[PDB]
Formats: structure tokens, C-alpha cells, sequence
């Protein structure tokens, strides 16, 4: 399982919208950020009422089951948001990743 | 007239299935075997007391294996990141029967 | 209307420092993140229910870091001997929001 | 470690004396369960009586003699085995004396 990759771009103080696969099975749905040095993907938002503290109040997860898609919108972007993310499903967040998203916040 | 009995403090690390979720981690402080029901449990990290927002301390309930004795649990919930960075957490228990009226136990990722 | 949220059940073995006493052993069943607050917890050993004398179920209290959700403990105290024989203990949690209206977890010394 | 040996009568009683070093520590007598390979607590100052010994064990302390006393009454043949006095929160590691009791009919 080698994961496909997409690339997104947002503006400082702006917003970006990340598209993710929505498994037809009612599973736990999350977007995570791969924290370098730790070697793992930490959850930023999930359908299990968890928002990473740095993203609390600026991230939204919305579902559209008829399109097999859910959307993660990040607002009030900052340079610390630039990095590698990943869409995913399941109770293991490090595993069960479904696609990889790389975000670059530019001026 | 009744005897005063010291608390025994046991500290339980987060479950692997919770950390596999890569969300939040729950550290449980178990205070058992004290007879005066009045007990104060507080958490400290990095030598500093933690905000009561982060932990909940249970009410003293009778201990089933010993009448005349009580127990209480205290759950501290932190981010998985803090736990996996190696942060060291301490459960502070205050009770009349303790030598200095207080005792402590400590856990980190490396303890268990 | 009160939202329906499934409980997450994590099951923790007794702390190593408690087992060093070679006295009695405490098995904690942790139920978190469920709504409504009404929850049923029962313990079973060898496929048979245990006497409620042997365990205490805490009252569901509000999870502070997740407003609409609650948590609860169920503490079973058996003996170190039995724990270390290899006995398998099962925590059965019943809740309105679960898919099959019930879920269970199992633990023993061999898990870790 | 010191070693002693006891002989008791069926239905009788025996008294096991053990050293009492510190007044603010855990004081216990344990039985070495051969099947588990460990010493399980039979009586302690932490309000624990093993189920097989419930109602048949009494622990009395005499700090002026630097010893504590464990009196076992209503003896049975299943009590025969190797025991151990001890102190501390570790029952296996902390050990002060070894007691071997054999109940003879």
C-alpha cells in the first residue's frame, strides 16, 4: 500500500480545503499531520470529537456521502501549517491512512 | 475512634488502543486502602500543578474487599503528543494518615 | 434531543507495583466518550458472571474535554493469584448508542 | 537469609515469630506457592488474609523485642510448605526469614 499524493496551497491568514476519500463503511474519519522526528501521523481533526490543540477553532470536517467525499477546511493559515498531512480512516491513525496531502502556506 | 489508614497510590499508563488512535491519552491514578474518606488528589507535570480542566477525581467509594476503607480514581487526559514526547506526570495525593500528609507517584512513557 | 455517541471501552490490567505486593489485584474497565450518561457495566469470568460484591462501577461523570460526552469506571478486585494463574476476565459494557447495543473487552496477563 | 523449621499438629496451632525492623513499613508473612514460583502473601499489615487462611491467622507486633508474631490456628495438612517473613512493598524481593511448616497427623 503506497499512498497517492496531492498538493494544496493556501495563503497566510487565508484558508485551504482538503478533499479526502469517504469509505462507504461507517468508520472513524480523520485527517492527520505527520510530525517529523516522531515518525508518526498525529490527528488534527476526527469524527471522534478530537481536534488537535493548534487547530482548535480553525478546522472543519464535513461529509458528503453521496459523493464518497469528506472535506477538511483549515482557516487562518500560518507558516506552521506547511507540511505533509494525510487523509485516513479507522481506529489506527498511523496506519489505515488513505491518501497523502502536502500543504504549502505562502504569502 | 476509628483508625486512620494510609492511602496506597497506583498509577496506570494509557491503553495501547487509545494511543493507536493518535488522539488523546488517559492516565489513571488509583488511590486505594485509606480509611478517612477525606482525600485530595492533584496532578503535577514539569514540577508545576496542572489545570483542573485536564483531570477529574472520583468520589471516595467504599472498597469492596475491606470495609472501613475507601478508594478513588483520578483521570488525567492529555494529548498523545505530550505523552509520546516523554513528558513525566505525577499524581499527588494528600491524606491525614500520610507521614508528611502527602505522597506522590510518577509515570512516563518509559515507566511501563 | 440528546445525541447518541458510542462508548469507547479500554481495559487496563493491574499496575505492576500493585502486583509486587502479592496480595489482591485490581482490574479497571474504562468507558469514555458516551452519550447519554446511562451505561451498564458487568464483569464475567470463565464465561460466567461475577458477584457484584467483587466490583464497583463508578457513576458516569462528564468528560471535561468533550462536553456532550461522559465517562465511567468499573473496578474489579480479585486476587493476585488468580490474575497470575492466567484467568481471563471480561468487561461487558451495554449502552444505547452501540451498534449491537452491547460490546465487550477481555484481558489477562498475556495481553501486553 | 535465616532459615527455621516448624512442626505442627493437625487441628492444632503454631506461632511464627518474624523480625520487625521498622515501624512505618509493610509487615507480612508469605507462602512460597511452588506452582507459581513466587511467595504469595498470607497475612500483612495491609489488611490481607489469604482465603485459605481466613479466620485462622493473627498478626501481633512487639517492637520492644524487634519482632512481630504471626499465630496460625486451626491447622490443616494443606498448610504444609515453605513460608517466609518479610518487609516492604515487594513481597518476593523483601524477605527476612524462611519458615518451613509441616503438619503431621
Amino acid at each position: 500500500r503506497i499512498l497517492p499524493e496531492v498538493k494544496v496551497e493556501g495563503e497566510l491568514g487565508g484558508s485551504v480545503t482538503i478533499k479526502c476519500p469517504l469509505p462507504e463503511m461507517h468508520v472513524r474519519i480523520y485527517l492527520c499531520r505527520e510530525m517529523a522526528g516522531s515518525g508518526t501521523c498525529g490527528t488534527v481533526v476526527s469524527t471522534t470529537n478530537f481536534i488537535k490543540a493548534e487547530y482548535k477553532g480553525r478546522v472543519t470536517l464535513k461529509q458528503y456521502p453521496r459523493k464518497n467525499l469528506f472535506l477538511v477546511e483549515v482557516t487562518q493559515l500560518t507558516e506552521s501549517d506547511s507540511g505533509v498531512y494525510a487523509c485516513g480512516a479507522g481506529m489506527n491513525t498511523d496506519r489505515g491512512k488513505t491518501q497523502k496531502v502536502t500543504l504549502n502556506v505562502h504569502s | 475512634g476509628v483508625a486512620l489508614h494510609r492511602p496506597d497510590v497506583y498509577l496506570l499508563p494509557p491503553a495501547r488502543e487509545q494511543l493507536n488512535l493518535r488522539e488523546s491519552a488517559t492516565i489513571t491514578c488509583l488511590v486505594t486502602g485509606f480509611s478517612p474518606a477525606d482525600v485530595f488528589v492533584q496532578w503535577m507535570q514539569r514540577g508545576q500543578p496542572l489545570s483542573p480542566e485536564k483531570y477529574v477525581t472520583s468520589a471516595p467509594m467504599p472498597e469492596p474487599q475491606a470495609p472501613g476503607r475507601y478508594f478513588a480514581h483520578s483521570i488525567l487526559t492529555v494529548s498523545e503528543e505530550e505523552w509520546n514526547t516523554g513528558e513525566t506526570y505525577t499524581c499527588v495525593v494528600a491524606h491525614e494518615a500520610l507521614p508528611n500528609r502527602v505522597t506522590e507517584r510518577t509515570v512516563d512513557k518509559s515507566t511501563g
